[PDB]
DNA sequence: CCTTGGCGGTTAAAACGCGGGGGACAGCGCGTACGTGCGTTTAAGCGGTGCTAGAGCTGTCTACGACCAATTGAGCGGCCTCGGCACCGGGATTCTGAT
DNA sequence: ATCAGAATCCCGGTGCCGAGGCCGCTCAATTGGTCGTAGACAGCTCTAGCACCGCTTAAACGCACGTACGCGCTGTCCCCCGCGTTTTAACCGCCAAGG
């Protein structure tokens, strides 16, 4: 039996965080998995173009930041950059 | 009316025997081989005289 | 897990693996997947937060995809993002040109 | 007795903006799609989920193109659609040369 | 053939589009544009399955062909 | 300042004529200016962001090429 | 023939393309026939469009191809126009589109 | 930083051998060639990752050229590519 | 007596039909916004000229990343429960038109 | 306006079914340890981006003025809405005679 992938449990937990009293359909969970897929793919493609228009092959978080604020529209993007940056601080401040 | 027939032929790919199904559509002269195991499919023209051994023969020559 | 060590919810190393097998670069840094995972996390938080409000509207408990399409089509920046996006069981805006309303 | 026209149509617009269920039902759509693919290749057993995908994408596609065509006609100082309206909308999007 | 598309089907398409009043030649024009749409879609879908060396077009290939025409659709594992 | 009003009516005329437009209404020009402005807003935002990660205070032609390829309004001619 | 270009009888450098594939982060490994195949496709595309370029430039008694020639030759094609639909050429312009409602009748 | 200029000159002399060209025409041509190369190559990389094939042979390139260019161009290109494969494979 | 064709029965969306009514289309007449010229004013363009951030380009050392054995428990495949919606009749209400 | 009456909304009701809990696995994240060069950084050099101005001139601006498409209106005529009437796509239960 080949082991297949999903992101269902993760975003499921996130949904339980932001709304404890809320159910969901299974197809919509698949939709959100496809959503994460699509956003990830556009970001990664912008990362590869970041590489080739920078002639470098290392990926750091700075490239991810500039990729996100290339793709996403402004206000949403800046809030997301804030979330990611504070997470970078909280992780890399410890181990 | 279409004819859905099971055969005792061996699939040329997955090698499972007695798992090839033949669907012969004489109204449009189109025969269809199907594998009940690995799921492959092969189409070939048939006449009015053809039988599951006629298209399974054409499938052996289509591979080689 | 690094996600817990980042205090977040998305698995880092799965993403670190997928960055490798995507031919995305030659080498992969340390905390870039953490940043990307947090980006994903806030995105899905915002989207499903509006979806939760959409379920609050209809007084439904389980999310139907119609809620998702509506919450996409209401907010501005999200709809400009997902302009080329459609969803099965989507539907559209309940919208009537009032010039075609009778008099 | 007889109702006055235009009303029932808009009432069922308000009804049909609600359920996102598929408008074209399955079997004839499936036959049309099968009769089309055959022109490209033979012996191609379609996954039924793929058939539902084709059905969804086709119906949403046509609904949106209708929306733009309808707004074209509203701009055209009229209420009824015309085929030239579809030609105008397609000429803006760029399917045909 | 193509005439399996009923008149009230395209009418329902106007209704979910929200369109009120309908002309005549609309029907055949609709069937034509739908045909060309499905032609390009299923052509490159069968191209995907040709590379797949397999006799059944995957739903995945349908999804990826929609991506190839810039018509990205979620929902069915894409 | 006010270079948005540097857009001249005869330039809009010339663009209409190569655009093939015959008859010109008077309520068109500032609407045209606003659409042109929003266009160039999104363009130069993305180009400057590409140059932000470039760590060079000067934007190149290549940058604008890459940014407009990102919008899908992709233009040839200058390499990129 | 020492060079693979002479071994293919073509005009493009293949090992160029193979290094481009290697310095592409495209696949992990690249076979031997794919770069030759793609370069041949490129060479066909060049010759095919330059045919329409040659006729379109010859339309105006000018030995040199200008960008306006290229845009004309594209828009006068059907497959190339649906190819280049999202595409714009520098110094291009568009076709003569004089509507019939405009000529003095 | 190489452009494809004399390649264009040799194609041109193989087709319309009495024809000049401007500089920026060559620039637009090389822009074109790079765009086409990038689109095909990325589509082939999509073929790999959508098909879990760890490398790319010529068959992937054939089906990708099918996926990009429409009919007549596609068939003539497949013909030219297979002919090149044939003559390179013979020697 | 046990099979492959060869005809037979729900029901429900689907095709006619009329009539007409309200909406599409030609004309009518004006009229007031707008082409066109002409003279008048203006700013843009071009050619030099200083001219300097600053990109463009080159050694270098490191640390972070590539990569390799244990380990291990989280993530995953299977099972099992219940209350969340899907529809159904009640009943009430609100459009809609003839009045 | 205004009543009658279609059309729709909306409230228990029950049922059934899949969402979600749950639980025992095992394989990739981890943990730790070992080379290594890519890049962060220091610094050199010359280009080019910038600013400025003088001279030239063609290009814009304002107005004079007719004028003619844009538009409001009109009559009209016709042909889709819709409601009614069959009616056939779609989908389950019997006679053939040949085996
Ligand atoms: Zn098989």
């Amino acid at each position: 039996r080949s082991r297949k992938e999903s992101y269902s449990i993760y975003v499921y937990k996130v949904l339980k965080q932001v709304h404890p009293d809320t159910g969901i359909s299974s197809k919509a969970m698949g939709i959100m998995n496809s959503f994460v897929n699509d956003i990830f793919e556009r970001i990664a493609g912008e990362a590869s173009r970041l590489a080739h228009y920078n002639k470098r092959s290392t990926i750091t978080s700075r490239e991810i930041q500039t990729a996100v604020r290339l793709l996403l529209p402004g206000e949403l993007a800046k809030h997301a950059v804030s979330e990611g940056t504070k997470a970078v601080t909280k992780y890399t401040s410890a181990k | 009316i279409k004819q859905k027939l099971e055969t005792q032929f061996t699939c040329l790919f997955c090698n499972h025997d007695n798992s090839v199904v033949c669907t012969l559509d004489k109204k449009n002269s189109i025969g269809l081989l199907e594998c009940k195991k690995c799921n492959l499919s092969f189409q070939a023209p048939i006449n009015s005289l053809s039988q599951p051994i006629d298209i399974y023969s054409d499938w052996i020559d289509a591979c080689e | 897990t690094r996600s817990s060590r980042a205090g977040l919810q998305f698995p880092v190393g799965r993403v670190h693996r997928l960055l490798r097998k995507g031919n995305y670069s030659e080498r992969v840094g340390a905390g870039a997947p953490v940043y990307l995972a947090a980006v994903l996390e806030y995105l899905t938080a915002e989207i499903l937060e509006l979806a939760g409000n959409a379920a609050r509207d209809n007084k439904k408990t389980r999310i139907i995809p119609r809620h998702l399409q509506l919450a996409i089509r209401n907010d501005e920046e999200l709809n400009k993002l997902l302009g080329r996006v459609t969803i099965a069981q989507g539907g559209v805006l309940p919208n009537i040109q009032a010039v075609l309303l009778p008099k | 007795h007889r109702y006055r026209p235009g009303t029932v149509a808009l009432r069922e617009i308000r009804r049909y903006q609600k359920s996102t269920e598929l408008l074209i039902r399955k079997l004839p759509f499936q036959r049309l799609v099968r009769e089309i693919a055959q022109d490209f290749k033979t012996d191609l057993r379609f996954q039924s989920a793929a058939i539902g995908a084709l059905q969804e994408a086709s119906e949403a596609y046509l609904v949106g193109l209708f929306e733009d065509t309808n707004l074209c006609a509203i701009h055209a100082k009229r209420v009824t659609i015309m085929p030239k309206d579809i030609q105008l909308a397609r000429r803006i999007r760029g399917e045909r040369a | 053939n193509i005439q399996g598309i009923t008149k009230p089907a395209i009418r329902r398409l106007a209704r979910r589009g929200g369109v009120k009043r309908i002309s005549g030649l609309i029907y055949e024009e609709t069937r034509g544009v739908l045909k060309v749409f499905l032609e390009n879609v299923i052509r490159d879908a069968v191209t995907y399955t040709e590379h797949a060396k397999r006799k059944t077009v995957t739903a995945m290939d349908v999804v990826y062909a929609l991506k190839r025409q810039g018509r990205t659709l979620y929902g069915f594992g894409g």
